[PDB]
């Protein structure tokens, strides 16, 4: 018994920190590196 | 078959067996597991599991939040859309 | 993009993994698991009741605030150079509202529907009382979402008059006209919601 | 008799056949009152051949109606599950072509009378064009009676 | 479905824009300034539209280039008070339409230290809406390699420099050659931009900046045939992003004579019509002429879609259209040859 | 070998504020620095050599761990209960060492700006500006003795990563080249060594 | 002898054999219908031929229909559920390949008709070319008759 | 007697009223100081009357605070679950309604603002528009004042 | 003796088998169509050579069709579940190899027919990549054939 | 009686109290910091005091902080799911709406704050739009004070 | 017995031999016949040569083609999961790896053929970088003849 | 006893103090880095007080490091579910909160040190607002401590 | 020969990684105690995911600090400052990984 309230803790808690991790890790990869004082010359 | 953790009159262990009245009873069968009808041998069949992967307060709960959580997504969609000026006039 | 890239993701993985799970309760003979049944039957019918209240307000105020944001915000753009436009134009405002009030009448006719039941197993709440839960979903639903597309149809096209008349007065009496096959949307959907709500009964 | 969420899927017929309806009709008549809004400024006169595709996309308002009618006067708590899913079948059936219809109508007629306001002789094209949108609404409505009536 | 966002941050501009565009010269209005015998007559005219008061504060004996400069201050005033407002999603793109009036004050600019010449002293004839960000470029000066270091990083242009133009080439070739090579790096980006921004914007921005560079392929190529560009030098120029790209351009890279820009314009109606509707001939409106009608046309049908961005663009080309008919009018009023007045090129 | 470096990094320091002749430098500065240190360093370094002498195979079930009695040591907070104590009186060691390295940070960080101050005073820069440069100057130091120390892994971690490339390209190369006859065995182990060779240099 | 609800996949083979061709006719009308309607104001004469793809558009939908009115009309309270699973299965291949005929349907016509407007020898290529993007219908057409009275 | 989870969509309830309001008056908010931050450097004399669209969005948020408090003081352990949704109804209904009135506020806001800066006879249509874009708050209130008293 | 669901997946087999071809042929029907519209205007005697990437989509279109009516004409009630399996991986296997050559087929056919214009030598070069990219709807079929059959 | 998991609710709540605000704080000071920093090097003498939108966006972080600090003291080990649920609520009510808040207070900062180098006026209108602003966190904080409360 | 289902992975073992591989083989056909296309204008002797980027894409379609045919010969009712899985493990094996060097062979043959039309002696080196890119799905082949015969 | 599986959440918590924190500080510290480097040009002598954005970076991974380590020394095999919950959200709270202030921390670095290089007077404004968004990091750090230790 | 620093740090973070990788590997049974392979689990996502923060902390401050010290040399001890704390990313999800695997 309580095994649909562990899933529903583990299921959410980690798709809450996968799409966390997943989000935060997509704006760093694609963060501006702001070398404008070069990437002309 | 069936089977189930705690077919019991305990509140603590699900509360499975109701009574509509007063009683002087108590029960409890921890990993109960029951087959009866077309058995097979004294092997019992594949169990049908007491506890699925959802349960009706869960089923609420979820179709609340990932309702609501669609309804927020339009809030952090806009919000997150606000744009300000680079520039101001002459 | 990263907003679209996170609503495409949750959405391919979800339908993906409602495929998996399709099949393999298919093909490992669980079908009866995935008991639709079980899960329209112990879902209270209280939670699709107010859903239903809920949505035919909110999705007609989601429709009409989008109305009034797309033609109000026309209005005041033209108006500059046409300060003409402020009066005739709030037409498209008022039908834009005509499309909430349309929702606060069917959610208000709605929740003078919604009774305790006082029971808790399927079989003693009954029949009647599972298809008041669901006809009233229905009901607030049906209203809800064509409230919401009506609302953002009538901005649309009253931003279309309102920048129109601004280059031409002669002009607006005569777009007008699409207002009102817009403002019929609303009044289908609240029709609907009617005859979805007249056999209802919760208790 | 029948199962208590028996009604559940005819319910999500009468409110499919609406709201799918509802946003064909709404993005059909949105689509083409920019057009024609637009349109009118260059060609006053036009506005009354104009709003042909608006009557169009009301027409696909109708069918969701018609359908979501009949299907609301066919709903019973007593209601057996096959004409449940019956009712479910004609209100996507109409729905989701009206919202075919409505997308349709609402390209064309915006395209239909941009050119017209350039070229008046594409008006007969452009009716043309319309009856071949708007009859998706009618197909959508003819398999949608045959289930919601058997 | 982008209706459903684009009032969200650009409702209110795009009413401005339109409202503007309401303020200009009617057909029947052109007709009436013609009607006159001297510029007190176009100002008691324009007196009695959006450009009223323009000549107020101003002295009495009045001149055709006050009324151009006038004209011009109320044309850039006009999109100043919209780039100013405008969020990203448009700001970039109004900035393209800048991009039009920068190419050429670069040239200015690379014209002016080629020959020496203080690049300060060429501000104010460089065109108002191509204001650079950062004047240290033109406050240094201090030689054209200089000037091509600091336009490479003070100016948001530098990105177009670096596919086109190095170092040696800045000094190297004609100016004219540098002026249309950018222009076609320009108008291919600008095209390449305006078709992300799907739906609308690019469906009725993308038909203008494609006939664009069908204009240009056309008129580098029937001027080019007295001169030293070779076939490769006009295929050098043409934009990629033309209807003609795939082959017309390759048989303009091949032509020597009008009779076959003629042949390949015969391929297309919408540019049959432009040479078959000048032939040159005496007292006829010039090829050129029947360019600039149809531009107007295509800017025109841009207002006919609601919501995109192309109507600012359609907005600036009308009203630097409209600049140019009231001082066409205005010189041929102030010299009295009215015979060819109707040359102007109606707009609405 | 981390800890011992930076002691004596911190003891380089002593002598170079000595030959600038800078005592405020070495009271206020140097004596707190290295009590921080020392009193952190001193108890895990006597706790590793211990744990190696203390116990054997027969005293290796239930052993205690030493991360642990590091840890609850800093957090001043051992709950008297799950793993066992190393010596006698240790509860009082660990107590006092903490304490005492607790202490030396407010001498870094505020009292040699109360000296300057009264000397600038007295002499007829500010005292905030003098306040935020050595709280700063303070707070990393004693941020870095954490981190630093841990830096020091560095070693291992290399060390390891070293040999697990060395066994592998062993292990798929050179066995490979292992056979049953003399001959064979001998033609292939030369072309065999020459490729590994390649692989251990680049 | 069947479950009550096995019903419930013909009604969405009879549903989807509808609503996606109607997608498919939808959007090659509204697809092609801009092709006319730019179109014809350049070469007005065309529109009474230009037509030909929204013509075809409209086959779609009919096969759309032809099949979903099959199914709902051999539907019963009691349908054998492997019959079911062959009608759900019927209207998803006229159905989606009624929507992929749409796709090339909108495409072609919206290409080939712009494409007429500048070369007046294309319409005999673009006609061939439209066969063969509805072609794909009948394909849809064939396997969804055969399942459905398998 | 009531189910373990039973307050837990009162809950919910007592949160979206806050949040989503908080969320459109926050939106409303944004979009105005931006339109005012643009008007305020050619028209500062014009900032007190320019803050009606910013008071307006403070508004909103008060209509999702008065149900946040009434559904709040209505929880407790025993509550039936048709009180509970009634309560999540309530939150929701209030919520996102002023979720989306706070939008209109705050687009209408940012217009109004720099439309009146150039054409003084807009801000009384300013404040028009936004009464209605308000009382389309006032609406989810009416009904969340309907169910947490229900 | 054999399951219920097995059915199913035989018609999931049919219905893939065709969707995903006439989704293949339609994408290469519609990028090849747009190819010799764009392409005609200045070459009228390529119009009928071009057709050929729209004929060997229209293959891919028959690939789909054939391995549609040999699961179609092999469904049947008794289905022992492996042969619905064998049929499922047939029709995924012919669909989406055909989806995969229709994808190829389009952008080869649209290169292939702009460049040809440019340069007729290329099309002997057209006719090669195309052999390659239609002959992926032929390995669809081979195995379609052979697990449908096995 | 008290059901073993109830802390996850109660314990999500104290989190997201802090959580979201500290989000809504770093949005403010973010945009804010942004704003001041852009703005400065033309205007050395408002640094000391366009510090404003920020320290208004640390105070959002502070209503997270009280109402985390208020449920973490406030929960035990089988503590009733109702009280759980309602420090939940009190979680979101104030982390979110701080988040909202923190938008707000962003956008009011970056262009009060830029607008002002230009117009010194503004900055009093700034101020009081940035109360507007920042009262959102505080009408957040009052749900979930009484919230956390019952 | 064994599982009825077991058949199924060793069929998705099969189709995705093939399937995987045909999308792999496409995209290398499709972006090597743009390259090829769009070189001929400049050098038309070369479009012979340019072939073999088309070719190794092929290949790869064969090695799919190799794997589900011994795949799909290895099949019957009674297969045991164990034998099942590694079927389905070589189809991804061949599969996916075909799909990567599918993208390698595209991606190279697509510029190394425009790089070829510009530079002569390129030629030479980009056939090194084809075999490079073929020898992936030949990898995936080894593993998928190791894994189906275990 | 208690339930096992209970050490999950407590585990998790340690992981997202650590995790998030150190994306929190690698934001922080690459923004606040390109800042640095790209201002360096400008001012060769600034890069030496520039650094405090990535120092105050550095430290919001310290915040969550300590967390970690805390709740890390604070798990057993047998720990009940109200100290697995505590230790989740604790390790949420300072993760996420670090997050932020590592957002907040990474733009008014960057933007601080720009502005700095441009008017050296913004140094004591970069380090105040820097303050403003660093202590989000120490409130996430008081609430994980007070839940960790509750 | 200078500005390969950036690729080194970045280097590090695989081998932490390795460490970690290495450590639970070997700690790995049949029937393995629950709680001890949890501790694994937050182990090697605590490594591999700080390890993966510090990555694009030095890629971003390498991409940027190398560019800049080629335009003025003296940023070169500014960007090895800034890699430190870059690079002490990755050591931090190493201690705790530690502390985990061996709790």
């Amino acid at each position: 018994l309580e095994y649909s309230v562990v899933f529903n803790l583990v299921l959410w808690i980690m798709t809450g920190l996968a799409l966390a991790v997943i989000i935060t890790s997509y704006n760093i990869w694609n963060m501006d590196p702001g070398y404008d004082s070069i990437i002309y010359r | 078959s069936f089977h189930c953790e705690y077919v019991s009159s305990l509140s603590k262990k699900g509360s499975l067996l109701v009574t509509n009245v007063p009683s002087l009873w108590q029960m409890t069968l921890h990993n109960f597991q029951i087959q009866a009808f077309n058995v097979t041998g004294e092997q019992f069949s594949y169990a049908s599991d007491c506890a699925g992967f959802f349960s009706p307060g869960i089923w609420m709960g979820l179709l609340t939040t990932l309702f609501m959580l669609f309804i927020f997504t339009y809030g952090l969609h806009m919000i997150l859309s606000l744009k300000t000026m680079d520039r101001f006039d002459d | 993009t990263g907003l679209e890239l996170l609503y495409l993701g949750i959405f391919v993985a979800f339908w993906a993994c409602m495929i998996v799970v399709g099949i393999c309760y298919t093909i490992f003979d669980l079908g009866f698991r995935f008991d639709v049944a079980w899960f329209l039957t112990e879902t209270s019918p209280f939670m699709w009741s107010n859903l239903g209240i809920g949505l035919a307000i909110s999705l007609s105020v989601v429709g009409a605030a989008w109305g009034i944001y797309i033609t109000g915000s026309s209005i005041i753009g033209g108006g500059v150079k046409a300060p003409r436009i402020k009066t005739k134009n709030l037409v498209s405002i008022i039908f834009c509202e005509a499309v909430a009030i349309y929702g606060i009448i069917m959610a208000i006719v709605i929740s003078n529907m919604a009774e305790p039941f006082s029971a808790t197993d399927p079989k003693a709440i009954g029949h009647r009382n599972y298809h008041a839960g669901y006809s009233m979903f229905g009901a607030g639903l049906t209203v809800g979402l064509s409230n919401l597309f009506c609302g953002v149809c009538v901005g649309i096209v009253g931003s279309g008059a309102a920048l129109a008349d601004a280059q031409n007065p002669s002009l607006f009496v005569k777009i007008l006209i699409v207002e009102i096959f817009g403002s019929a949307i609303g009044l289908f959907g609240v029709i609907v919601a009617i005859l979805q709500t007249s056999r209802v009964k919760m208790g | 008799n029948n199962p208590e969420y028996s009604s559940f899927f005819g319910v999500m017929g009468a409110s499919s056949a609406m709201v799918f309806s509802a946003m064909g009709a709404a993005y059909g008549t949105a689509k083409s009152g920019t057009g024609i809004a637009a349109m009118s400024v260059m060609r006053p006169e036009l506005i009354m051949k104009s709003i042909i595709p608006v009557v169009m996309a009301g027409i696909i308002a109708i069918y969701g109606l018609v359908v979501a009618v009949l299907i609301a006067n066919s709903l019973t708590d007593g209601i057996t599950l096959y004409r449940s899913f019956l009712q479910l079948g004609a209100g996507l059936s109409v729905g989701l072509s009206g919202l075919a219809a409505g997308f349709a109508i609402g390209i064309v007629g915006d395209a239909g009378v941009r050119g017209t306001a350039q070229q008046p002789r594409l008006f007969v094209g452009m009716i043309l064009i319309l009856i071949f949108a708007e009859v998706l609404g009618l197909y959508g409505l003819i398999v949608a009676l045959i289930l919601s009536t058997k | 479905f982008p209706e459903l966002y684009f009032n969200v941050d650009n409702g209110y501009l795009e009413g401005l824009v339109r409202g503007l565009k309401a303020g200009v010269l009617s057909q029947a209005d052109y007709l009436n300034l013609v009607q006159c015998e001297t510029l007190e007559d176009l100002k008691l005219h324009l007196q009695s539209t959006d450009y009223g008061n323009f000549l107020a504060n101003e002295a009495s004996p009045l001149t055709v280039s006050v009324i151009d400069d006038k004209l011009k201050e109320k044309m850039v005033v006009e999109f100043r008070h919209m780039r100013n407002h405008a969020y990203e999603p448009l700001a970039s793109f109004l900035d393209f339409i800048t991009y039009s009036y920068m190419i050429d004050n670069v040239i200015l600019l690379i014209t002016g230290t080629l020959h020496q010449r203080s690049i300060a002293e060429l501000v104010p004839k460089c065109h108002p809406l191509g204001s650079f960000e950062q004047m240290e470029a033109v406050n240094i000066a201090q030689t054209p390699a200089e000037l091509y270091n600091a336009i490479l990083v003070d100016t948001p242009l530098a990105a177009f420099f670096q596919d086109c133009i190095s170092e040696q080439d800045l000094d190297e070739m004609n100016i004219e050659i540098i002026r249309n090579t950018l222009y076609k790096a320009y108008l291919e980006s600008f095209y390449k931009f305006c078709t992300l921004l799907g739906g609308t914007t690019a469906d009725a921005m993308c038909p203008i900046l494609e006939f664009e560079a069908d204009r240009r392929a056309f008129i580098i190529t029937i001027n080019s045939f007295g001169t030293e560009l070779s076939k490769e030098d006009r295929a050098k120029l043409f934009p990629h992003c033309g209807r003609l790209y795939p082959e017309g351009l390759a048989q303009l890279a091949r032509a020597d004579d009008y009779e076959q820009v003629k042949n390949v314009a015969d391929y297309y109606p919408e540019y049959k019509l432009l040479f078959e509707g000048a032939g040159s001939n005496p007292g006829d409106k010039t090829l050129e002429d029947r360019f600039f009608e149809h531009e107007v046309k295509l800017n025109k049908l841009a207002f006919l879609n609601q919501f995109h961005f192309g109507v600012f663009y359609a907005f600036v080309k009308l009203k630097e259209q409209e600049c140019r008919n009231i001082v066409w009018i205005a010189e041929c009023i102030a010299q009295r040859h009215r015979a060819k007045i109707d040359n102007y090129i109606p707009i609405f | 070998l981390g800890i011992i470096h930076m002691l004596f990094g911190v003891s380089l320091s002593l002598f170079n504020h000595i030959y600038f002749k800078k005592p405020l430098n070495i009271y206020f500065g140097f004596i707190p620095e290295i009590i921080f240190m020392s009193s952190l360093f001193g108890y895990l370094v006597i706790l590793i050599f211990y744990k190696w002498t203390a116990y054997d195979a027969h005293s290796s079930r239930n052993a205690p761990s030493l991360l642990i009695h590091f840890i609850n040591m800093f957090l001043f907070s051992y709950p008297e209960s799950g793993n066992a104590m190393l010596y006698s009186g240790q509860k009082g060691i660990q107590c006092f060492l903490i304490v005492v390295a607790m202490l030396c940070v407010p001498w870094m960080l505020l009292f040699k700006p109360l000296i300057l101050r009264h000397q600038y005073l007295r002499k007829k820069f500010d005292f905030g500006d003098t306040m935020v440069h050595q709280a700063i100057h303070t707070i990393e130091y004693c941020l870095g003795c954490i981190s630093n120390t841990a830096s020091y892994l560095r070693l291992w971690a290399l060390s390891l990563a070293h040999a697990q490339l060395s066994e592998v390209l062993w292990t798929m190369v050179i066995h490979i080249g292992l056979h049953v006859r003399s001959l064979a065995g001998g033609l292939g182990l030369f072309f065999i060594f020459a490729a590994f060779a390649t692989l251990t240099v680049a």
